[PDB]
């Protein structure tokens, strides 16, 4: 089971958005809500490292 | 607690052939090579972390030249990925989807790549995208 968080800008100040399922992220991608992508990471483990969601295949984690 | 090495083509064949549920990660190069030294330190330090879904092997392409023509192993350091006997391609944004041929010393980054390869290939993808664009 995998969970995501994302922010609109790749900065230390941008608001991060609560825990989301992979299916949730996939739905938002396919519905045009991240037209330039968002900076996302898995919530486990804590390390993080943010990636542009445009390069993330959320369907791989379902 | 060194990384395992394979010493001939036959051993490499058996290793690629032997994992039903783990990515076979192969570093083609030479221990003496500086690029290989930096890549090996990454692989060594993440081997335990990824061990459930990836096994890493080091191959000296002087001792084992069998694949040099096949995979155009002309770079100092080449990391390639295999799942269920199949070469798994990764779009790294570099134009070459066959291999990682530079020492990336970002540990977690390498872990994330291997995990993407594993997850992709398990779902039958022969091509997967790397989370970060490498230009």
């Amino acid at each position: 089971d995998v969970m995501w968080e994302y922010k609109w800008e790749n900065t230390g100040d941008a608001e991060l958005y609560g825990p989301f399922t992979s299916a949730q992220m996939q739905t938002w991608v396919s519905e045009g809500y991240f037209p330039d992508g968002v900076y996302c990471r898995k919530l486990d483990p804590p390390g993080g490292q943010f990636y542009n969601s445009k390069r993330i295949d959320f369907d791989l984690y379902t | 607690y060194m990384l395992p090495h394979l010493h001939n083509g036959w051993q490499v064949d058996q290793a690629i052939l032997s994992e039903e549920d783990r990515v076979v990660v192969i570093r083609f190069g030479h221990d003496w090579d500086p690029t290989c030294m930096k890549m090996d330190e990454v692989l060594y330090s993440i081997a335990e972390k990824v061990k459930n879904f990836a096994v890493i092997y080091l191959v000296d392409i002087t001792e084992v030249p069998d694949f040099n023509k096949m995979y155009e192993l002309y770079d100092p350091c080449t990391v390639m990925f295999f799942f269920r006997n199949k070469h798994i391609m990764i779009d790294l944004g570099t134009g070459n989807n066959n291999k990682i041929n530079w020492a990336m010393e970002d540990k977690q980054e390498m872990v994330d790549i291997i995990e993407t390869v594993y997850r992709g290939a398990r779902k039958g993808r022969g091509l997967v995208v790397s989370p970060k664009d490498y230009s």
